[PDB]
């Protein structure tokens, strides 16, 4: 066939990095475009905790205002 | 094949041609108490009103359907979170161990092992649980429409 | 009776107080009256009879 | 607000976006076609159960 | 009556990995709205899937059924009005030949 | 892996010894979601495999619309060696890869 | 007797995978996929024009949490049973304008900003 | 009826009334987003429908065995093949009115004489 197309190599990641090392897929459910990169203020944490009461835990910015006054009161 | 036991599942629709508000309400096992579709779509994962409609449904202009399962979504409007749906399927359990906390977890296993367990009755399946609940839905108003 | 289409036209009026609270619930109460005006009516009849053939 | 929440934190980084969807199905001109047609058959006929 | 028969049942998993294989779209992506064509798929009575081509699936499960890939015993009815392919392998269905 | 929760006082300094906020620095790159039929997808997810060979090649044409997918000849000629990777959207969104691995639990 | 993988999975998905931002603003708790979790493969496209191969371990769906104020369930639970005839149908509104049922994004920004005025 | 759906998180909007301008709005009772209404029409009740008289035709409806075969002539492409039902709907109060499905077109007609 004539070269009227593009062909790239197409190579397995070395399993010396996959160890240790677990690849998942995240799909945010809306209607709207979501992007971390733009979309959210960083810094961002993506962590595993419990979903209890998930409406009055402190937002992570709030843990950084508590820390200053903690440091600021213990001194 | 594994247990050999039979769980039943109704969906009931509330009210007669003549009253002003007809709603849906599913019967679930070791509940006592018959819990509005809108909580169990929302138990299952599906927190959004139009989704949930999309999974009754498939037709975007059958506004005949839609208008009777408008009574639906109003009288579940006060709980709109996946927790908080979680939390009230548990308070109506009949196990009376769970005091405040394994309440959301002890519905969890309800709707996981013992709501339509012939899909499946593994973690990780909430999707396939809510599809083919809207879909005995779906068949309760066709009839209920005379179609 | 002359015109094609057969239409009744019905507004409900408001008090001299304004219900603030009621303009949520404005349209279910038509919704209400609506329902109510399609059952409760008795146009003609008496009550029990659902209908009533002729026979020679 | 509450004191204790009890997280479990771990280490995670965003590798990718997706951009497509793509389904994978063999050529139905290929020489080893009509190979896989069996195999997918065999898979019916298997008889595992003893 | 003399010519009927009653089934004995058989797993449906291998049904199902075949369906897969043939492009029965799983329930876990299906969006109504946007392909509100598609024919739902049931075995044994539970939703597994849909399909966009119902007619030449169909075509291929009767095939398997009458060479003999299939066990004569599943029957397999596609409502073309309810747009509904139904499967059903369970034991205990009265059938009779023709 | 158990750890306290708000961390009011300042416990992950030490606790961890690198950053717990997720690297949101590899998210501009493009990755193309493939769902594999039985026979290839039996031999592609093996852990005992995956050494970093070439497992083939990917062939666009010039003006899209058609892509296809060509396997190396280590098959062993029992499988297709051609396959037509089939675009069942073209446009993917909300849609992501993160990774997930365990952090140093000294200092 | 239970089966290991499923006890792994039980135990591993007892505690669903959290994103939450600096701020507060997104929350999004992602649900464990087994419909297609292990059926999926990655194709990452190198900087030369080269595709990289990985295999896919597990799907998660993300749905956003606590966007719009909502309720708690001993606030739902009485508004469900009969303290009225149907609930006012902008209820929400309402609270909103007295200050409870509040935000975490607000509950934040109010607390930030109750600080940057000293 | 047109149902009508909220953009910042798909809920189901409701209509509310602004004296500012006399206009009619549509709100969303849980995240504050409104959007202009494009009808008066806001509730339809049907005593008597005609919705779903020919529910069920599909692209491949002429490939049913059990569908009744007909020679009547298709009133858009002048051609004698096609397959008729009745009314589909379940109710002891609807006429015995055919609905004709064209085989090389998919076109729906009736056999009423009466109304149309
Ligand atoms: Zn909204
Ligand atoms: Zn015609």
């Amino acid at each position: 066939d004539p070269n009227e197309y593009n062909e790239f190599p197409l190579r397995a990641i070395p399993k010396e990095d996959l160890e240790n090392m677990r690849t998942h897929l995240l799909k945010f459910q809306s209607k709207k475009k979501i992007n971390p990169v733009t979309d959210f203020h960083l810094p961002v944490r993506l962590h595993r905790k419990d979903t209890r009461n998930l409406q009055f835990q402190l937002t992570r910015a709030e843990i950084v205002q508590r820390q200053k006054e903690i440091s600021e009161y213990k001194k | 094949k594994g247990s050999r036991f039979i769980s039943t599942l109704q969906v009931k629709l509330y009210g007669r041609e003549g009253s002003s508000a007809r709603t849906i309400k599913a019967t679930l096992p070791y509940i006592k108490q018959d819990i509005p579709i809108v909580i169990i779509f929302r138990a299952l994962g599906i927190i959004p009103d139009g989704e949930i409609l999309e999974h009754i449904c498939y037709d975007v202009n059958d506004w005949q359907m839609l208008e009777m399962l408008k009574p639906c979504v109003e009288d579940g409007f006060v709980i709109q979170d996946r927790e908080t749906a979680l939390d009230f399927i548990g308070r109506r359990g009949t196990a009376l161990g769970i005091k405040k906390e394994k309440r959301i977890q002890y519905a969890k296993d309800i709707l996981q092992k013992e709501f339509l367990p012939h899909i499946t009755q593994l973690e990780g399946f909430e999707s396939r649980k809510a599809f083919f609940l809207g879909y005995m839905i779906n068949r309760l108003l066709l009839c209920a429409l005379d179609r | 009776d002359n015109d094609e289409k057969l239409i009744i036209r019905c507004r409900v009026v408001r008090p001299k107080s304004l219900d603030a609270e009621t303009e949520a619930e404005e349209d279910h109460m038509l919704k209400k009256i609506e329902n109510t005006m399609l059952e409760n009516i008795t146009l003609r009849g008496v009550e029990n009879i659902e209908r009533v053939v002729m026979m020679k | 607000y509450i004191p204790y929440v009890k997280t479990i934190p771990k280490k995670t980084a965003i590798v990718g976006t997706v951009c497509h969807e793509c389904q994978v199905m063999p050529s139905m001109n290929d020489p080893n076609y009509h190979k896989i047609v069996e195999q997918r058959r065999n898979i019916v006929k298997l008889n595992n159960k003893e | 009556s003399l010519m009927s028969c009653i089934s004995v049942g058989t797993d449906p998993m291998p049904i199902i990995t075949f369906l897969s294989e043939w492009g029965m779209e799983p329930l876990e992506d299906y969006v109504p709205h946007q392909s509100p064509d598609a024919t739902r798929v049931f075995v044994n009575g539970v939703w597994h899937g849909v399909h966009r081509n119902p007619a030449r699936l169909m075509e291929t499960l009767r095939t398997l059924r009458r060479k003999g890939d299939i066990n004569p015993e599943v029957s397999m009815i596609r409502d073309i009005r309810e747009k509904e392919l139904k499967i059903f392998t369970d034991a205990g269905r009265v059938y009779r030949p023709l | 892996e158990v750890f306290d929760g708000n961390d009011i006082e300042n416990n992950e300094t030490k606790v961890y010894e690198e950053s717990l906020d997720l690297d949101l620095e590899r998210s501009n790159r493009q990755v193309w979601l493939v769902r594999l039929p039985m026979f290839l997808a039996e031999k592609w997810r093996d852990r005992n495999n995956l050494h970093g060979q070439e497992l083939g090649k990917i062939r666009i044409n010039k003006d899209g619309s058609k892509i296809t997918l060509l396997l190396n000849e280590n098959d062993n000629d029992s499988i297709p060696h051609e396959y037509d990777l089939e675009l069942t959207k073209k446009v993917v969104e909300n849609e992501y890869v993160f990774t997930e691995q365990n952090l140093k639990k000294y200092q | 007797v239970l089966d290991e993988n499923a006890k792994k999975l039980r135990f591993e998905e007892f505690y669903p995978w959290v994103m939450e931002d600096f701020d507060g603003y997104n929350t999004w708790v992602g649900s464990y996929e087994a419909g297609n979790s292990d059926s999926y493969v990655l194709l990452s496209v190198e900087d030369d024009g080269s595709f990289t191969m990985i295999p896919a371990d597990k799907v998660y769906k993300f749905t956003a949490r606590n966007k719009y104020a909502t309720l708690t369930i001993d606030e739902a639970e009485k508004r469900m049973d009969k303290k009225s005839g149907e609930v006012p149908r902008w209820l929400m509104k309402h609270l909103d304008n007295i200050g409870t049922t509040t935000t975490r994004y607000d509950r934040t920004r109010r607390k930030l900003k109750a600080v940057a005025d000293q | 009826t047109t149902f009508r759906f909220c953009r910042d998180c798909n809920n189901m909007l409701y209509p509310r009334e602004d004296k500012e301008n006399n206009r009619l709005l549509f709100e969303c009772r849980t995240c504050s987003y409104v959007e202009e209404a494009g009808s008066p029409l806001v509730y339809r009740h049907e005593l008597i429908t005609n919705i779903g008289e020919t529910a069920g035709v599909v692209q491949d409806i002429g490939s049913d065995p059990t569908l009744p075969r007909s020679d009547r002539e298709c009133p858009k492409c002048h051609s004698r093949e096609n397959v008729f039902f009745q009314s589909q709907q379940r109710r002891k109060d609807t006429s015995m009115v055919l609905f004709f499905v064209c085989l090389s077109c998919s076109h729906i007609f009736t056999s009423d004489q009466k109304n149309k």
